């Protein structure tokens, strides 16, 4: 009867699997990042960029001990627990959506301001030996802190205290919940999947990136210690966003689920999954605060893992049929890709070597993998021209009518290049004889116009024998 | 249905 | 007496100029802006990324227009010619200050966004064609405005009126002034010069770089219009973000030194002094409303410029002394640089090209160039072993004892690579016989760990001629 | 002098 409406209705089972969940990644990432912030306080770094980095994991492991010790007690009682009502007033009620919003700007802008400092370190050593100081970072890590609690503050006028009894007097059915229509909680939800996940992660992701490759070239073309522990803090920053984009995307789809859905779509099924998919997305959160301290401990195993992919994609070019075999075995990621986007099977594609490939394949490669502009493997084949390569890719299972961001089909290339015995092998496994690029150019029109006329026929061939089908 | 959420 | 010391004391003639170049900054920028607005308005196009970036231009022109319409005008009555009483009331001195603070968040927040898409649509095309829509785009600008807005906050609460009358009653003496003490100015000031400027900035020049580098790369290594029109939107994007770094540079200082400056130094002198560089770093402010315009009319122009610069770079690599010539008569910038850092000078030292060297110095080339790890045209010269060279460089004013990253002067790599004449001429120039790398290595230790044994002699001579002076 | 400036 009086507070029905507000039961949640997830079983014994799983409140008691999340409270053991929540409770381990409490000790796990209080140790963690307790251990962490004393160590890093008593800390005293000869070299400028050491105390600097050790500023930003300093502020990492703040932000996640706020989480752990205030957020977490209060979550696991009042939205695992004891849905209704709620404990901890309207002050309460804000400061505790205030602090979770703050805390993901802070973690967002501290990883993007990391992945800068790193930047400059490899790409602009000089300069950053004299534009970069100690005091300068402290003061610029106050300026995140106080930037992300202004932009939070949308969580204190959109939360707050309601009576959701049936008639908005029994205390039982007083809730901490949004007190803003769905059309502003909309905008304020927005602003944290934008500015706090999808705008900032893209940017530390593209920064650390061409910092690696960067590395690779200014070592391939020095200080051993230097690079060492370069190579480290680009590798152990990459798996901190990597690992900070996968336990996040479950709880803004969930947000964005709250403000989207509509009444009607809202059946008791879908009401129960959310309470569910809630339990879920918040222990990934909680995961995000325990992980960083173990990814940190990980760094010599991330530089190992880099190393084995690195040494599969020149095995497979080189031509190293033995090398790429050891490799896998010890357990080299198949599916790596280089600067260019080409993984193994693309660079053994391109260069011949019908052994690397067919080893590949058979260690589970992804034979459709794009590269930045939209080749797969068969694109290459096609392109260098290798008969044996497509017909073991085809076979595999490769897109006959994969198209580039130029809408370059395989038989486009094969056509282009003089591939006669390609154009026919690509045609036999459903090959569209009259598929066009951005410019309307057929594999037809491309055979003409590099003087293939040999080609150009049984293309020609091709397109009569669909028009005969009618 | 109808019966929308309260938890955020 | 009652108002006396609220009295600023610019000359007429300053108030006359300043309004002119106001009211000139005025019609020039609202034309501009206003004419960019209504044409992107009433624009549809077929291609995504045309769409979206134009999305991103209206914002940079709208938020001009709004510091152009009523920013201007208030700060030309109230701040240029009457310094008190304060005519707009508490809201006016309030929304004044949250309004030119927000508009900078929401400038630097586009210019990021923008420079993000361009960098996408270089370097992920395929990854860009399919995450990338109009929609969420237009989503995201409204998260930026947002969060613009919740940035300046601080400003409803730093800023507002104050009677500076000798007692306080005096009507004459209300002013729009800070409202908090210096610590809590300080820190609201720092969040504004961090937050709007430098590090949106660092980001989307670093962003705009590799773009620029990449779209080289990538057309060297396609869509003759795509590359035409992305090449003029990475050269505009880095028109814009250099005409905004020398147009607030100033205005930061200024605000740096309302703060820091302590009362015991604010002589009348400075005082007035203060009052006439805020003429000018307001001026710069309107100029950057004014400016973007412009700048996009400009496009072909920076193209020029651009193709120019980078035929100089060939010109003084290849050994093209004519080519040289005729590209400095055009205007061609003998100082430009590429990825690694070198201008002409350096690409010259480093090939031999004695000629080229001597052409390009008389013209007017910085001499003492550094890469990004602080190698010197002198450092290139003696590493490569090229007498001549480094005569004309050193007679020209070449740093004899110019250090790199690492701390290596000219006479280690003369010493490391066996150059024996080019140790006599770097140490009769004054070159410290026992200059110490980072890892306390000599010329003299450099020379015996390459087998070098005449060259440590010679070096040997030269260390123990110090001591017989001295 | 201490007669710092009043305008930000
Ligand atoms: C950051 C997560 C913390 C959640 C738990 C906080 C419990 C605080 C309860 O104390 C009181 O709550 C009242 C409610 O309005 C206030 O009037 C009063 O000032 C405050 O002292
Ligand atoms: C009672 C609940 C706790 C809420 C307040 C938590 C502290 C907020 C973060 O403090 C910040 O720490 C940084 C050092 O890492 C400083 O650089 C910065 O100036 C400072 O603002
Ligand atoms: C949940 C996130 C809470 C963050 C709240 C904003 C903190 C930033 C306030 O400024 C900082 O205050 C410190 C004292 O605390 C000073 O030592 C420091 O100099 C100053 O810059
Ligand atoms: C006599 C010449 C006939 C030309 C016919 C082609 C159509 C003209 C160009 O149309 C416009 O091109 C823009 C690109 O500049 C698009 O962004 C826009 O959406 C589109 O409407
Ligand atoms: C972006 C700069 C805009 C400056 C121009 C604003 C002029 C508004 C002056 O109106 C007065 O404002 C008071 C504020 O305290 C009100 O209380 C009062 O009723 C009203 O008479
Ligand atoms: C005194 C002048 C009045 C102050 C208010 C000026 C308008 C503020 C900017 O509006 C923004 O315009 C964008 C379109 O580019 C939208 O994306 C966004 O949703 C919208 O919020
Ligand atoms: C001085 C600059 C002031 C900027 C203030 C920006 C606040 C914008 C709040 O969100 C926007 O509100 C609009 C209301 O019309 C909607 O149209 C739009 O979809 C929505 O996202
Ligand atoms: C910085 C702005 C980036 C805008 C992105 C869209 C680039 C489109 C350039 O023009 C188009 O190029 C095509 C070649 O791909 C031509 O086929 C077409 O005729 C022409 O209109």
């Amino acid at each position: 009867g009086p507070n029905s409406d507000l039961d949640v209705n997830t079983d014994i089972y799983s409140k008691v699997l999340v409270t053991a969940i929540y409770l381990a990644l409490f000790v796990v990432g209080t140790v963690g990042n307790g251990v962490t912030l004393f160590t890093l306080a008593r800390k005293k770094s000869l070299q400028s960029l050491q105390s600097r980095v050790d500023y930003y994991l300093g502020s990492l492991a703040l932000s996640d001990l706020l989480i752990l010790l205030f957020a977490l007690p209060v979550d696991l009682y009042n939205f695992i627990w004891v849905h209704h009502p709620w404990a901890f007033g309207d002050a309460g009620c804000k400061g505790y959506y205030f602090l979770r919003e703050a805390c993901t700007y802070a973690t967002a802008l501290n990883v993007v301001s990391l992945s800068v400092e790193l930047y400059l370190a490899i790409c602009h050593p000089f300069k950053a030996k004299t534009l970069m100081s100690r005091s300068r970072t402290k003061k610029f890590i106050s300026a995140i802190w106080l930037a992300s609690a202004l932009l939070a503050i949308p969580m204190l006028f959109t939360m707050g205290l309601q009576n959701l009894s049936g008639d908005g007097t029994h205390p039982g059915g007083l809730v901490c919940t949004p007190i803003v229509d769905t059309a502003t909680l909309r905008v304020v939800i927005q602003l944290n999947t934008f500015m706090s996940f999808l705008f900032p992660m893209l940017v530390a992701s593209i920064l650390n990136t061409v910092a690696a490759r960067r590395l690779t070239v200014m070592v391939h073309q020095i200080e051993p210690g230097r690079v060492q522990a370069l190579r480290r803090g680009v590798l152990v920053l990459r798996a901190v966003v990597i690992a900070f984009v996968v336990c996040w995307l479950p709880y803004h789809v969930r947000r964005l689920m709250f403000v989207y859905i509509s009444d009607e779509q809202w059946t008791t099924a879908l009401f129960d999954f959310y309470h569910y998919f809630y339990m879920l997305s918040n222990a990934l959160v909680y995961v995000s605060a325990a992980i960083n301290p173990i990814l940190y401990n990980l760094a010599e195993d991330l530089v190992e893992d880099w190393e084995k992919a690195r040494k599969l994609l020149e095995a497979a070019r080189k031509g190293q049929d033995d090398e790429v075999r050891i490799l896998l075995a010890n357990g080299a990621d198949v599916n790596t890709a280089d600067e260019t986007g080409f993984t193994p099977l693309h660079l053994a594609a391109w260069e011949g070597h019908l052994g690397i490939v067919e080893v590949l394949l058979k260690n589970g490669a992804d034979v459709n993998a794009n590269d930045e502009r939209g080749h797969t493997p068969l694109h290459l084949a096609a392109y260098t021209g290798h008969l044996e390569i497509v017909e073991v890719l085809l076979k595999n299972g490769a897109g006959v009518n994969a198209t580039d961001v130029i809408g370059t089909a395989p038989l486009h290339l094969a056509a282009m290049w003089g591939h006669l015995e390609i154009v026919e092998v690509l045609l036999k496994n459903g090959a569209d004889v009259n598929a066009q690029d951005k410019f309307g150019k057929t594999p037809f029109d491309l055979a003409i116009d590099n003087g293939n006329e040999d080609i150009a026929e049984v293309l020609q061939k091709a397109a009569t024998r669909e028009l005969e089908v009618l | 249905g109808g019966r929308r959420p309260y938890i955020l």
